[PDB]
Formats: C-alpha cells, structure tokens, sequence
C-alpha cells in the first residue's frame, strides 16, 4: 500500500489515418507545488512505440528502467532484433499490463496510468491504456486524469468512432491534441504550459517533439470582468 | 447534469440537458432544468433537483412581490443576491448549483452560484457533472462579439459534449434566449438527438393473460 | 415602553353598533367615487383620480392595482390604508396559496384573505379598522369572472355591478337601469364611463380617470414565449389614450 | 474549509508606497485540482477608496465583504467617510466572532488624505495587524517600483503554486483616484 | 436501517387513451418477516389518486395529511382538487420537511375533470416532481419496474389493454423483489368510472 | 433460504427452498440447495453457496477414496467429521456454511449431522437452517412423529418449507424433496411454490389470511 | 419485555403476554402483567424498552379514560388504535422516541365484532386476525397460519395459543416464565388464571 | 488507502435455446461518470464451442477469461485433444474462482455453449464459484432491469392461458434464434434508456453445432 | 455451551453440564453431552466457543488414551490436569487461541481420593471442592459456600446439586434445558439417567 508523492497529470492521445499521436506536459507536481519542470513523461521504446505515463514519478522512472531493460534483453541471441523479432507496441503493452496487475494483486501497486501508443509491424495502429489496477481498454482517443474529462470530449469530436480514423489526417489530429493541451492548461491546476508531443506514423516513423508551449491563449476578456456580481468599478 | 450560459451581443443565452438521475438509474428522460425567476430572468440549475426548483421558485416569488412593490422590472443582481444569501445561510446543505442570466433595464447579465453561496461573473460558464466536457468546448470555440445564432450554437454544442461524454447527462437540449428589448424565448427541446429506435417486437398482451381474483367499482363521486 | 395597547379599540355600544366600523364607513362615504361592472366576457373597475395638486404627477399615484395576473383592485376612502392592503394582499396570494399550490388563488379566496386582514383590524388589540372599501375584480378557470366588494368590517359581497364612495347612491341607481346579463366587455366599459361622469365634477378625460379591466389573456404582456400553457395576464390597465378614444363615441 | 467548496488560494498582496497603496492578486479559483474560474477578481471594493484582497473560502469572503460594504455605506451616511482602520475593524469583528464557521484571510487596504496609504492584514484567527505591506521592499517606493515589486512577487507564487495562476490584477489607491491594472501571462512569466 | 426498504412495496402508474392506471402490491413486512398481505398503498381524494411507497408509518401519516388538506381545499374552493394542483400540494408538503423528510416515494394519478387529460406524476422524498407522459415507478423494485415498463409500455392503450400491461409490469417486477408481493391491486381510471381489480400472484 | 432434514421410521426427509438473493434483488429461483455428495449421501446448502458447493463436492471425493481403500461404505459419522475437521482448519478466514450431512447405513441407521463453519458438529433428529428456519421448525415440531409414513413425512417437509417460503422474504421459488433410504436417496421432484401454495390452501383449508 | 401475542377469533380477542422481567443476568420478576385496560372493552398489551413501555401505556390509558368521562361514551377500538398510532408516529421524530410496540385487542359494541390491532414503535398500524411483536412472530406465525381458522371459538383460540406457547418454550433461547392470558369480548375483559 | 477493486460497468445476458445458445453484452466500458471505451468487447470465444464473459471489474474479468482459455489449451495437451464439455468447463471455472475465495475476482461470470446431447446450455457463476445451469440469465449493472422481463418473455412467468380463470399456465417452449435475438435487442435498448452505464453498442455471440457467429448492433451513446 | 458445574464430595466427583445448544434465536439441541472420558477414572466437562470446545476435548482425549496404551497405565487426575493446563497455556499466546473452559473430575486410585480441577481458557488451574465456569458460579457459589460440607455422600452431593440447578432455573435469563449429571468414583464413571 502506497501513497503517491510527486505526480504527473494528464496524458492524451488519439489515432489518425496512418498512425497515433500522444502528448503530456513536462511537470512533476508535489501536492499543490509545481516543483519539477524538466520531467519527460513520454518514453520511446524503439522506433515504433511511445509509452506515456501519468501518476507517481518514482514509479514512472522504475517503468522506464524496465522498458530499457526489455530492449536490451530482446537483443540477446536475436539476430533479427532490428527487424522481424523487434519489439512491438502490443508486446510492450502486454508486459506492462501484466506487471501492473501483478503489483495490484500483491497490494503494492505502481501508482500510474499508462498509455502505450504505437504502430505495429503490419502498419496497424496501436493505442491502449493500463492503470494501477491493471484495468485495460482501447479506444480511438485515450486520456488519463483530467484529460479523460476535458480532452476526450474534444478529441471525440474529431474521431467519434472507428470509421472516422481514415478520414482524420495528422495535421488535424495534431491540431486537436495541441488545442486539448491548451484547454488543460486553462483548467487543470496541476498542469504546465510546457509539454512534449510524439507522432508514430507508419510511413514517416517516430517524430518526437520536445519543448513545446501552449500558445494563442485567450486572456484579454479578463479586463472587462469586475467583482463577483454587483460591483461596477 | 450539464448546464451552460453564454453572453452575446445584445443578450445572453443559457442551455441545459434533460436527464435526471437516481444513482445509475435515469428517473426522468426529459426533465426541465431551466427555471423562470422572472419573465426575463431565467436560471439553469444543477445538483439536488428538489433544491434547485425550491430555491428558484422562492426567490422568483419574492422577486415578483418586489417588482410590484417597486413598480420596476426586476434585476438579475437582485435575484443573484437573494439566492446567494439564502444558499450561504444553509452552508451548502441546499445543493443548488445555478447559472443565473437575464436582461433588465441595466443590461444583460450572466452569473453562476455555487451551493455554498459563492458567485462568479463571466462571458461563458458551465456547471454540473458535465461541466468539464462543456467547458472544454467553450474554451475551444468561444470568442468575443458573438451573435445570437453563434451563441445558441456554442451553447448547444457545449451541452452535447456533456450528453455524449458524461454519463450523468443525456437526452435532449433545452435553451432560453434573453435578448435586450425583446421577450425571452424559451426553446424547450431545441435538440432531440436521442430518439429511441423502433422496438423489434410489440409486447401487447392478449386480453385475459393476467389472472384476477376480484373486481369492484370504485366510487369517486359524492 | 412596548405596545401596551393589547385591548380592543373597537367595541359594542349599548345599541349594538360597532362605532369604529361605522365611522370607518363614514370615511369611505367621504371618499372619491369608484365602481365596478361585470360583463359576460370580462369585468371593469374604474375611479376618478382626485389630484391633490396640479403640480403633482397623478400617474405616479395608482388607485387601481394589480394583485395577481388575473385579479385587480380599486378602492374608495383612505388611500394610505389601501396601499398597504394591496402590499399585504399581493404577499398573501403567494405565501398562503401560490407557494403551496403552484398557481394563483381564485378571486373569492384572495378576497377572503383580504377580508380576514380587515376583520382582524376590527378585533385585534391597539388598532383601528381600515378606512377603505375595496372593489376586487378577477378571473379564474373554475369560477370565471367575478366582482367583489370588501368593507371595513371584513364583510364581502359578490356584485353584478356596484359603486362605492361619494356618489354611490346615485351611481348604483344608474347602474340598475343600464345593467343586464348579456353585456359585452366594451358595453360595460361604456356604461362605466357614463356612470362615472355623473359623480365627476371637474375635468373628465384619460388623465383624470383611472380604469382597468379583467378580460382576455394578453400574450404580449407576458414577457416571454415558449410555454404554451402560460398565455399571459387577464388584468390590463387601460391607457390614457385608450380612455379618450371611447370618450369621443360617448 | 468545507469539502468541495470553492477555494480562493492565497496569492494576494498589498503594498504601501509614496503616493498611496497598491493591492495585487492572481485570478485562480479551484475546486480540488479543477480551476473553477481563471479570471477571478479577488480585489473587492468596500468603499470608494477602501478595498480588500480575499483569500480562503470564496463564499465566506464574499459574504463578509458584502456585510462590510453595508456597514461602511451606513457609516458614511451618518458619520461621514470612514477610516481604513475602521474598515479593518469591521472585517475583524466578523472574522473573529465567526471564526469557527469561517475560512477567510483578508487584506484591507485604503487611502485617506491624512493617514495616506494604510494596509491591515486579517488572518484566519481573526486578529488584525497593521503593516507597511502584506502577502526586499523599501519604504516610499514609486508607483512604477511598487508595481514591479507586486508583479515579480506574484509571478513567482504562480510559478511554484498550482493554487495560483491566470492574470495578475492590481488596484492603485491614490489621491488622484482609483486605477485598475492587469498583467497577462506572456508578460509576467518570462520575467 | 434504511427506512425506504424496511417495509417494502411498490407502486406503478401508467397513462392510456383517455384513461390512467395505478397499481400497487399489498405487502407490509419488517425486513425478512412478512406481516400483512392487505396493506394497500393507493388512496384517493375525490377523483385524484395517490400511491405511496416507503416507510409504512409515513405512508399512513401522509394519507391522513392529504385527506386533511384536500377536505379543507374542497370546503373553501367549493370544488374537488385536480391532479395538477394536488401534485404541487404534495411537492410543497414534502419539501416543508426538507431536513427531516418523510421516507416515501409517492405517485399521483388521475384525470382532469375540466380538460379530460390523463395525468400522472412521481416524487422523490423531498418533493421533486417527475411529470411523465408514459409511466411512473416507485418502490423497492423500481429498477425492475423501470425495465418492465420501458419494454412493455406503448402509447394510447385502451383501458382493457392498459390493465394487462400494468398488471404484467407489476407482477413480474414484484417476483424479482423479496420485499414486494403478497398480493396486488390495479385501479383503472376513466373520466367518470373507476374499476379496481385484485390480481392473483405467487405468495412467496 | 430455508433447509430442513429429519429422521423418521422410513429414513430421512430432506427439503429445501430454491431462492437466492443479493440484497433485495432476487438473483435466482432455481438454485439447487441439496448437494448430491454421492448416491448415498446428501448435504444442504446454507450460508455461502460456493463454500457449500465446493467443499461438499470435495467431500464426495474423499468419501469415494475412503471406500476404495477400505472396501466399505463410509459412515455418516466419518463423512461429516471429514468436513467439520476441514472447515475448522479454515476457522477465522471467513468461510460461511451451515449444512446437514444426511445418510442411512447399516451400523448407524438413518443419521443426520449439523455441520457449521465455526467448527460445530451435532448429531440430531431434526434440523432447520436458514433465514426461514424458525417458520419451518414450528410446523415440524407440532406435526413430527417417529412413526410417520413416507408419504406423510414427505408432505410434512414440503409443507414446512412452504410455511417459510410464505413468511420469509428471502425464501421461495420452488421446493425440492428427497427421501434417503439405506439403499440410497430418491428424488421426489421440484414443486413451484406459487402453484403449491394455492393447491395447499384449497385442499388443507390453511392460509385463510390470504385471499385466493 | 419480550413475548406478546394476539389472536382474534369469532367472538373475542385473546392477548397473551410473557411474565418475565429480566435485567442483566437476573430475572427480577416472573409475574409481570404487560397490559393495561384502556376502556371496559379495550385492552392494550406492550413490549419494548424498559421504562418507556409502562410510561407510554399509562399515558394512553389516562387519555382514553379522560375521553370516556368527558363524553360519557366509550371510544371504538379502531378510534383508540388510531389515537395510539398517532402518538407513536409523533414519538418517532421526537428528541427521544418511545421505543414501545403494542397490541390493541378490543370488542366493538356497535359492530358486535372483535378487533385486533398491531402497532410497532414507528407508528405502523395493521389490523390482523393474529399478531405478535419481536421474535415472537418468527416461531408462531407458521403455526397460526396453518391451524388458524376465522370461525374459531374462544376455547379453540386458547388451545391454538397453548400450541404457540409450547413452541416458544421449546425453541426460544430465553426463559420468559410463561404467559398471562386475557380475553376481550362483549362482556368486557377477563383474565385466565390457570395457564 | 489503496482499493484494489473497481467497477467497469456493463451488463451481459445469456439465453439458451434448443439447439443453440447466445451470450450477449454491451460494449461500453466506464469508470464513475466517464466513458473509457464505446467498443471494448467482453464476450469471448474460448474454444471448444464455449463462449465466456466475466462482467464487473474488468481487470479481474480479463484475467479470469485469460486463465480459462489457458485451461482449455492444457486440457487438450494432457487429454489427447479431448473436447472440453460445457459442464466440465463450468466445474473448472468454479475451481479457478474459488481458488481466490479470500481475494475474489469481482465478476459475474456466464458461459454458453452446447451440452453433450447437442442442446443449448448457459452457466452462471457468482464471484467465488457457485454455479448453476439455466435457460436464462442476465448479469451486471442492468441485470435487475432485464431479468424480470426475461422471466416474463422467455419462461412465460405470470402469464396464464386466456379464459382459464388463471388455472392453466402458458406452456413452456423453446424459442427460435430469431425470437431470442429480438428479446436480447429489446432488453438492451430498454436497459440503455434507464441505466447510465449501459449503451454505445451490443455484441452478441451465437453458438450452434456449426460454430460461433457474431452479431453487432448500435445502442444509444448518451 | 453455558452451564458446567462440579462438586467434589467424600468418595466421588460429580459433574453437571447443561444440555442446551443454542445458535442465534434457535435452540438447536436439548440433549447435548458436554463431556468426554479421558480415562476410566477421569472425566472432563467443557464450555466456551463453538467448535473449539469439542475439538479441544477430543484432542485431549486422544492424547491421554495414547499415553494409556504406551505405558499400559492410567495417568493421575493431577497429571492429566497439568497436561491440559499446559495445552491451554500454549493456546492463549497462539495465532488463534482455544476459547474453552474445562472442569476435570477424577478419582486418584493410588491416593483413593476424588479430585476436581477448574481450568479456564487462559490456562488458570485451581483444585477445588466445588467449581463452576462462566456466570454459573454467580448463582451457585453462595449456595455451596453455605450448604457444602467436605464429608458429604454422593447422594447428599446430588441433592446439593439439585439445589443449584433449581436456583439457576429460577434466576438465569437463558433456558439451558436441564443438565446431564455424571459421577466419578473408585469404580469409574457412570451417568445419572434421571435428573
Ligand atoms: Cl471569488
Ligand atoms: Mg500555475
Ligand atoms: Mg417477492
Ligand atoms: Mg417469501
Ligand atoms: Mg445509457
């Protein structure tokens, strides 16, 4: 039995016609304090998978090590480690999902919510969620924490069902993601302006974007707001 | 519940969904969450349903009496003040979360009231279990200098976000538009995107199916 | 300190008269003439606006008052007593009825509540009776149109048509000749203006005459649309212009 | 603080300077980790030139501020314009006597012509403390220096505290009159 | 120790074509123990019908209360109360006890004597009105009734058909509830005649 | 839940109800509450469904291993004690069980053992377990005799469950009957309580409080 | 206070009430009469919380006796039972409620019918052919349901009652020291001294 | 404190015919008032003409299904590719469930298939392994809404033969696969209306001697 | 499990144990023998937590019977009581203690003396002229303090025991369905069938 200390907030993601997008801010909070601002919560595994993790940061760093050690172990006595017998997102997911459920069944969970985003060897998109309880689910859009309440509704306007995926481009998907991240900055008290974003395309591969910022915000209307009701000045 | 309020050029608009829950059970599939306080002051309410109706009717009653006493049309700030002071007095035990809006001789207004007695001012507001889904939409699409038709669209889109994505919200979209110099127009069931599909079978029973022990005529007359 | 008048100021005299009620009725007699006429499709109530000074704005002083959307009132006697009665009548329509049944009270019951308030001033400690007689016109679904008089004693009577105040004796005689059970609302308004001209001495126009009706529903005066069952108030106060139009064809 | 109720955070300040006094604050209001209002006005007027900064319970601070405004309006009708000290006393009297049921931290700031700029802070307990400033400051700063002092101070609070954020609102109280100032994130963040 | 589920019972109301129906089970128990098989939960005040589920003492108390209030309404108004008006009276009376409520789930049913319109309504224990075109459910087997009513019900049923629909909704709901059953009664209400039938159901 | 089992001249009668509840919700009306341990032994289910099913099935496996090794039918005493010793090992862990282990052997005759999850093991002539046990005991106690016929004994067990099914909210559905003889048990059918009640009311004249 | 039973037969109502009064580990009394005569043809038995039981019963008794004097008239059992229910209904929402369960056995002289009312501490009234309070119903209702007939005589009712007491004495954990039996009929109230 | 359990909502339904059997379930996955997925299957083909669903806490449901599937695999290895009968699978699942008696799988399990005589079979389990064969069984969140309807329409409970004075019951009979699917669809659309956790989609798995067939139907998304 | 008594007289030990076995609101059995013969001249009665009582008693019985076979010799009551105490003394600090109270009545053949030992679940042993467990001593100890003499006969002891049972039947709240009485003397153990 634990209690989380330094935490990471929402991780949002969505599928588009050729791949997947995933994003998460660069913050490690401490109850209410915005302590660590250089935290990368997106971790690439190979050149076809990205694991986005929210929740306890120390447990996240443990999972980083597991994935890193997984890549090493897969290359052992494997001449096709950079080809046919390379790690797939579905392998990486099932490993973590096994670990997460084992840990909760031992009453010593990894206090996280994880989203594995990637592209399979046959070009299929992979996007699946797993959390501290070992609960798994997949959807065209996935989000953790606040993202589940504020981002998913926005992303589902773009991809409301499976048939909308081929109609959605990377330019549109990226725009929805970046918009969602701005909305979370407005309304999540545990969020930051800085964030990271990753795109795994079946043609162009893995594009990893760091040091992004929320921009084109609306704050001007605040000057007209005065008091809480009757106050005119 | 999902309720919103949006300010526009010459007025204000509020909207709401129509689902009423009782735990995980839907008690009412088409309930009215838009309340009339005065003719041109309307209130959208979320939280404890009996409390939102009781508090909006009480203040509406006292507003009507005040309007007659003063020979003036009621103001939104009057409703706002009377509501928050009542809610504050009961320290949140009256679970009424409200969005108050209207037009008066002073102009067009939009406020929110929480059960504990706090009020907020804004150009766009949302309350209820679907307030995050709705606010996501409002923060994405809202802008300054909206038109009546743009505001109704934004409002009903924000409510839809709650209907689809929030389990506590559902069914239809109600709207009320309060414009300056005009009568307020209450649009009951402005949108009905959740119509029940035709059933595969009719479960109308053959007469005599039900077993009966006794029969008798009831006397309702004097 | 404190209100030590916990005893009745109105009491029975040896002859059986309740002096203060009789004297209150005397004050009503001195008051300006007001009248009410009931038609088949409406009710009309009217009175003269006795201006205290020509510098005074007689529009600000309203002798005819809305009590509910479907009920209106006028008086003869002491204006200040009337004003507070209207305030109490409006409030009691909400507290003792609308907040319970979710709908406005029928004419007879609101009248009953007003009568109760006036009866209490006749018997309670340390107060005098109200020095006014009210004429309350109204409509409700199950009783239709109705017109009631309410006296300082708290007694109320339903009328087809009547008058109270200064020239009520002559006015009632005039109404007896003209009234029938087939009168339309416009005919009742016409008779009301004829009856009132007899008692009025000075100027006789829309600025010196106050007149309201209980008639058809007024959707334009409701202030909102969208609820089919809510069709608007039956009470409507006639404007200064609307009165002058009917005075030409008099 | 009642569970689920609206919290006003605690990033507020008032600083006295040469020409008068300046009140400053953020605009964030929370319900847990959710930002209920990001453009809140925590600077409230109780009298022409007596304002306050609200912290803690939004409901409690609003109810109090409303009552104080009532008392100072009635005071003014009878006894003429009140002092900033008088305003702070009424706040305290409410916050102290109802300390069991309230969660209100208030900073009162005002401008007299005799007393000039004054600042009184009223913490949770219901105690009053007159100070030169409240939340490396020098006495008799200029308007421009005091603005930069409040701007830089609140900017950092927002940077490290999640209960704080949005815009920085400021109200300037001087013999000239009353001036409202506002500073957006793009400006103060990159300080 | 949940007042709404000590005594048990159910009530359901349905609309039809120029008719309404209201039905109830007859059980009264003390948790597992069945005490009475004659405890009727439907009452009428003139032509307005009221069904009440919940804590039996409050059911009895509220009936006596609305009898009291409707009897005085009639003396003063010189006419019998209508369903729409009575519905507001029930809501008023319940919210009057907002912080010490009666543990009940009332249901109003009747036809307006003036307009001829069928009317049904349901309330929560603090008087939130649930007006409905189709049907209203109340009791310990409300979930069950919601499932039966939502599938079986269809609009504009005739009195003789509506009887079978509401009877089958009640019976099959009550049989999946341990605290409901032990008898049943159905009121079929037309504009100027009312029939009351006792149903035969399993007694376990 | 209502389960009874009694000894008499002609062996043992076992009678149970069929209802299962999760709170107020009636999950099933078709539950088998008599566990057929083997052709000669029966066990009743009360308390935990899984606990009674699992361990009384397991008991049947132990009874089969005994007769394979010893070449002799296991006694009711020994069979019951294997179960009671097992649940005593688990005492404190939270097992929930209240059962009657019933059998008819040469050396013992008809025998019933009440076995219980806190380790109790009682031999007796009449046992009733469940939420409706008190109602069933009343009918049993007043009508029980050793010299009952098999026909009359079966009816007494059926009627006793009906008494419980009527009054106890958590008992009902249907009645399952069994007659245990020295040569094994005989099933005497499933009887819907709904139909059975009306039938008994008419023929017996009982339940005048109920209108039919 | 534990066992109170009631059986309405053709021409009378029979109330049976346990004699034991237990406090802690000691039975303090074994001859306690848990009943009060409200009027010549109305009898109320009671059981529940110590002190409350007798205080309530005597309060009701006084009120019914006051009514009898004022009107020179005996209130019907139905009227008495409604009055009693209302008092318990008031009580349950009081600061400290009467925790008392009662049976009201009476003979209505106008109808010429016996009547038995069961009222619990919540104010839950029911008219019954036979009734009980506490765990008493759990061992007797099945016996009463089976053997009870509506046209029974007083003597048949007493034999039916003996059957219930025997079953309680056999299966009830606590020793309730037998019962006092009282009969209410057209001639009034009398006690069966040998039971 | 860490709560190892959760409620992922959803509801399932298993009906048995004469020569077939169906196992249906909605495709909505939820936590609290949020929707996780609109299409997340929870009815599975486990081999040997056995279909299975473990509804409740999804993590436990997925683990149980995964273990049973693996149990089928090893049954073949150890017993010369013998076919696992539905009754043998039921008993095996009891042991899987009861093996965690003191830290249960929070799921209501149902399996469907054909018995050894070729007739339709449905088995339902409680969280700790008590099981029973049935003609009809609903499980999950809206089981209380669906089940009394099935009793009325599948097993014809409370329905008496017209004119017989409620003396002659309506006779039991096997339904066709077409009639069963109608009842399933109408069961789920009714549950979708009154239960907030039920909706989005409906997936039905039909089992005949020929194999396992699937059918999908949309449901309301509010 | 409730009432167990023991009286040591001149030439024998008499154990009396209640017959009732109650669970919840029902007396499941009224003929229960709450005792086991440990050896031909040693008898142990027991009372306490359900299941533990019989499990413990039979475990002791087996161990004493094993000793008897191994040594072809009967252990003295004192030796048996010490063995029993040690087992309860081990038990109280276990993961789940035996909640069982016992009386050990025996006749020592070497000393030609009857002996009564009282041992509670904690492993608290005492040799006594008369003993009881639970609340049973609260009503009988004053009677035995008064009426008991050390030179009594078996017949006088049985009359003294009858006096205790009568007092318990009068003042104890619970119906314990009488007692089974057993006598331990030089000739071994026998049961009094009519009591
Ligand atoms: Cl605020
Ligand atoms: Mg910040
Ligand atoms: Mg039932
Ligand atoms: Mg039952
Ligand atoms: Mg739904």
């Amino acid at each position: 039995t634990q209690q989380p200390i330094v935490t990471g907030t929402s991780v949002i993601s969505m599928k588009y016609d050729n791949g997947v997008i995933i994003a998460a801010d660069n913050l490690g909070s401490y109850g209410s304090l915005l302590r660590f601002n250089g935290v990368e919560r997106l971790i690439p595994v190979g050149d076809n998978t990205v694991v986005g993790i929210s929740g306890d940061i120390s447990d996240m760093q443990h999972i980083e090590r597991l994935l890193k050690d997984l890549v090493t172990e897969n290359a052992y006595d494997n001449p096709l480690a950079d080809a046919e017998e390379a790690l797939e997102p579905s392998y990486i997911f099932e490993y973590l999902a096994t670990v997460m459920y084992q840990r909760r069944s031992k009453m010593n969970p990894l206090w996280n919510a994880i989203i594995v985003a990637g592209v399979q060897s046959n070009g299929d998109q992979f996007l699946r969620y797993v959390n501290l309880l070992g609960v798994t689910y997949s959807s065209p859009t996935l989000a953790t924490g606040f993202g589940a309440h504020m981002a998913n509704p926005l992303l589902r306007k773009v991809v409301d069902r499976e048939s909308d995926i081929p109609k959605t481009t990377v330019q549109v998907a990226e725009e929805a993601i970046v918009n969602a991240m701005r909305v979370l900055y407005y309304r999540d008290a545990r969020s930051s302006r800085n964030f990271s974003l990753a795109i795994i395309d079946k043609n162009t591969g893995l594009t990893f974007k760091k040091n992004l910022q929320v921009e084109n915000m609306k704050w001007d209307f605040a000057k007209d707001i005065k008091g809480y009701g009757t106050q005119k000045i | 519940t999902t309720i919103v309020g949006v300010k526009f050029n010459n007025g204000v608009v509020i909207a709401a969904d129509t689902r009423s829950t009782q735990g995980p059970i839907v008690a009412d599939k088409n309930c009215a969450k838009l309340h009339r306080i005065s003719p041109k002051i309307w209130c959208a309410g979320a939280g404890t349903a009996a409390d939102t109706e009781a508090v909006t009717q009480l203040i509406g009653s006292n507003i009507e009496l005040h309007s007659l006493y003063t020979s003036r049309e009621p103001r939104v700030v009057s409703a706002l003040q009377m509501l928050k002071q009542h809610l504050f007095k009961y320290q949140g035990h009256i679970g009424a979360y409200l969005i108050v809006a209207g037009v008066d001789p002073t102009g067009s207004h939009l406020f929110s009231i929480h059960a504990h007695g706090s009020t907020d001012v804004g150009y766009y507001l949302s309350l209820g279990s679907g307030s995050l889904a709705a606010m996501a939409v409002l923060e994405s699409h809202w802008k300054q200098d909206l038109t009546k038709e743009e505001a109704i669209k934004l409002a009903s889109d924000a409510i839809q976000a709650g209907i689809w994505n929030d389990l506590g919200s559902g069914s239809n979209v109600d709207v009320c538009v309060m414009e300056i110099g005009k009568d307020a127009e209450y649009l009951r069931n402005y949108l009905t995107p959740n119509v029940r599909e035709e059933k595969q079978k009719s479960y109308k029973f053959p007469r005599g199916t039900t077993a009966v022990l006794k029969e008798s005529i009831v006397n309702i007359c004097d | 300190m404190t209100d030590r008048y916990s005893f009745s100021l109105t009491t029975f005299s040896p002859s059986g008269k309740l002096g203060q009620i009789d004297y209150a009725l005397t004050a009503v007699k001195q008051g300006v003439t007001s009248l009410g006429i009931k038609a088949t499709n409406g009710v009309v109530i009217a009175t003269e606006k006795k201006s205290s000074s020509p510098l005074a704005m007689s529009e600000t002083l309203s002798k005819v008052s809305l009590l509910t959307p479907d009920i209106g009132a006028v008086y003869s006697g002491m204006g200040p007593d009337y004003r507070v009665l209207v305030d109490k009548s409006r409030k009691v329509a909400h507290t003792s009825y609308k907040r319970i049944y979710g709908e406005y009270p029928p004419t007879k019951l609101l009248v009953s509540e007003v009568a109760k308030i006036m009866q209490e001033a006749t018997q309670s400690g340390g107060v005098r009776p109200f020095g006014v007689s009210l004429l309350i016109a109204g409509h409700d679904e199950f009783n239709g149109f109705s017109l009631y008089q309410v006296d300082p004693s708290g007694s109320y009577f339903p009328w087809k048509a009547t008058a109270i105040g200064k020239g009520s004796v002559a006015a009632k005689t005039f109404l007896e000749k003209r009234w029938n059970d087939e009168l339309e609302l416009e005919d009742a308004i016409h008779i009301a203006l004829l009856t009132l001209k007899e008692s009025v001495e000075g100027e006789f126009n829309g600025d010196t005459i106050e007149l309201a009706i209980i008639g058809d529903e007024n959707p334009d005066l409701l202030g909102y649309t969208g609820i089919p069952t809510d069709k608007g108030p039956r009470f409507r106060k006639l404007t200064s212009q609307e009165i002058n139009d009917r005075l030409e064809a008099l | 603080l009642k569970k689920g109720e609206v919290s006003l955070g605690t990033s507020i300040m008032a600083v006295t300077f040469k020409d008068g006094v300046i009140l400053g604050a953020d605009s964030r209001t929370t319900t847990g980790a959710y930002i209920a209002n990001r453009v809140t006005d925590k600077l409230t007027r109780v009298h022409d030139k007596i304002w306050c900064c609200r912290s803690g319970s939004a409901a409690d601070t609003q109810a109090i501020a409303d009552i104080v405004q009532y008392h100072l309006e009635l005071y003014t009708s009878q006894y003429g314009t009140p002092s900033t000290e008088t305003a702070a006393s009424v706040f305290k009297e409410l916050c102290y006597e109802n300390k069991d049921n309230l969660t209100a931290g208030i900073i009162v700031a005002g401008y007299d012509d005799k007393n000039k700029g004054e600042v009184y802070t009223i913490p949770l307990g219901g105690s009053v403390h007159k100070l030169p400033y409240a939340i490396n400051f020098r006495e008799n700063m200029s308007k421009e220096e005091t603005v930069d002092f409040i701007k830089h101070s609140l900017s950092q609070a927002i940077k490290w505290d999640g209960s704080s954020g949005g815009v920085i609102r400021m109200v300037v109280l001087t013999a000239a009159g009353v001036e409202r100032l506002i500073f957006y994130p793009d400006e103060y963040e990159q300080l | 120790s949940d007042p709404s589920s000590i005594n048990g019972g159910i009530v359901v109301a349905m609309t039809g074509k120029d008719c309404v129906a209201i039905a109830c089970d007859l059980r009264l128990g003390s948790q597992s123990l069945g005490v009475s098989n004659k405890f009727e939960k439907i009452f009428h005040y003139g032509h307005v019908f009221l069904g009440i589920t919940g804590l039996a003492t409050d059911v009895t108390t509220l009936n006596e209360m609305f009898r009291y209030k409707t009897n005085l309404y009639k003396l003063k108004e010189e006419r019998a109360i209508e369903p729409e008006t009575f519905t507001q009276l029930v809501s008023s009376s319940l919210y009057e006890r907002r912080f010490g409520p009666y543990f009940v789930g009332p249901v109003v049913a009747g036809i307006n004597s003036k307009s001829g319109k069928p009317f049904i309504a349901g309330f929560d224990l603090i008087g939130c009105i649930d007006e409905a075109k189709d049907f209203i459910v109340s009791g310990t087997a409300s979930d069950q009734l919601f499932g039966m009513c939502e599938s079986l019900y269809e609009p504009n049923l005739e009195p003789e058909d509506l009887f079978e629909t509401i009877s089958q909704a009640l019976l099959n709901a009550a049989d999946r509830d341990a605290l409901s059953g032990w008898g049943a009664v159905v009121y079929i209400i037309k504009k100027d005649e009312v029939v009351k039938r006792y149903l035969k159901m399993r007694q376990d | 839940t209502t389960t009874l089992a009694f000894r008499f001249q002609g062996g043992i009668i076992v009678a149970v109800d069929s209802r299962a509840t999760a709170g107020n919700w009636v999950a099933s009306q078709t539950v088998k509450k008599v566990i057929e341990i083997n052709p000669f032994l029966l066990g009743t289910m009360a308390g935990g469904a899984a606990d009674c099913q699992f361990w009384e099935t397991w008991l049947g496996s132990q009874c089969r291993l005994h007769e394979l090794r010893e070449k002799e039918r296991i006694s009711v005493a020994a069979a019951s004690k294997i179960l009671s010793n097992l649940v005593y090992q688990y005492k404190g862990a939270g097992l929930s069980m209240g059962t009657m282990i019933c059998g008819y052997t040469r050396k013992e005759g008809p025998t019933i053992y009440y076995v219980d999850s806190d380790g109790t093991r009682l031999k007796g002539d009449i046992f009733c377990v469940g939420s409706g046990q008190t109602f069933a005991y009343g009918v049993l106690d007043s009508n029980y005799k050793w010299d009952l016929s098999v026909e009359d004994a079966l009816y007494l067990g059926k009627r006793s469950i009906l008494a419980a099914a009527h009054r106890d909210a958590y008992s009902g559905g249907s009645v399952n009957l069994y007659h245990v003889t020295e040569d094994g048990w005989i099933y005497h059918g499933n009887h819907d309580v709904g139909e059975l009640f009306w039938k008994v009311k008419e023929e017996e004249g009982s339940f005048n409080n109920v209108i039919g | 206070m534990d066992i109170i039973l009631g059986i309405r037969v053709q021409d009378s109502v029979i109330l049976a009430s346990s004699k034991a009064v237990t406090r802690g580990i000691s039975v303090l009394k074994d001859s306690d009469d848990k009943t009060r005569q409200l009027s010549p043809h109305t009898l109320m038995s009671f059981a529940g919380e110590a002190g409350d039981t007798v205080q309530f019963a005597e309060y009701i008794q006084a009120n019914i006796q006051l009514y009898s004097i004022r009107e020179d008239y005996e209130l019907s059992p139905q009227a008495v039972s409604s009055f009693v229910r209302q008092e318990l209904a008031k009580s349950i929402r009081s600061r400290r409620p009467y925790q008392v369960n009662v049976l009201i056995g009476g003979y209505d002289k106008k109808k010429n019918k016996p009547e038995l009312y069961q009222i619990d501490y919540l104010g839950t009234k029911v008219e019954l052919p036979y009734g009980a309070h506490g765990y008493s119903g759990f061992y007797t209702f099945s016996l009463l349901d089976h053997h009870y007939r509506p046209d029974m005589t007083t003597e048949e009712g007493l034999d039916l009652l003996k059957l219930c007491v025997q079953e309680l004495e056999k299966r009830m954990p606590m020793d309730f020291k037998g019962v006092i039996v009282k009969i209410v009929d057209k001639d009034g109230i009398r006690q069966v001294d040998d039971f | 404190q860490f709560n190892p359990y959760g409620d992922n909502g959803g509801t399932i339904l298993g009906i048995a015919g004469e020569d077939f059997a169906v196992l249906a379930g909605d495709t909505r996955n939820i936590t609290d008032y949020s929707i996780n997925s609109r299409y997340e299957p929870k009815v599975f083909d486990c081999g040997d003409n056995i279909v299975m669903s473990a509804n409740g806490f999804a993590a436990d449901g997925d683990a149980l299904v995964k273990r049973f599937k693996n149990s089928v695999k090893w049954y073949h290895f150890d017993h010369n590719d013998k076919k696992l009968s539905i009754n043998s699978a039921a008993r095996n699942i009891q042991h899987l469930l009861y093996g965690k008696r003191f830290f249960p799988y929070y799921v209501h399990t149902i399996i469907a298939g054909l018995d050894e005589d070729g007739k339709g079979a449905v088995y339902s389990f409680d969280p700790v392994g008590s099981y029973e064969r049935e003609q009809c069984r609903a499980g999950g969140a809206a089981a209380s809404l669906i089940m009394p309807f099935l009793d009325n329409q599948v097993n014809f409970k409370n329905q008496y033969e017209p004119g017989t004075n409620g003396k002659v019951k309506k006779p039991l009979k096997y339904l066709s696969v077409e009639e069963v699917i109608k009842l399933v669809r109408d069961s789920f659309t009714s549950a979708t209306e009154r239960h907030i956790q039920v909706g989005d989609g409906l997936e039905i798995l039909i089992v005949t001697k020929d194999g396992v067939r699937k059918e999908f139907y949309e449901l309301k998304r509010d």
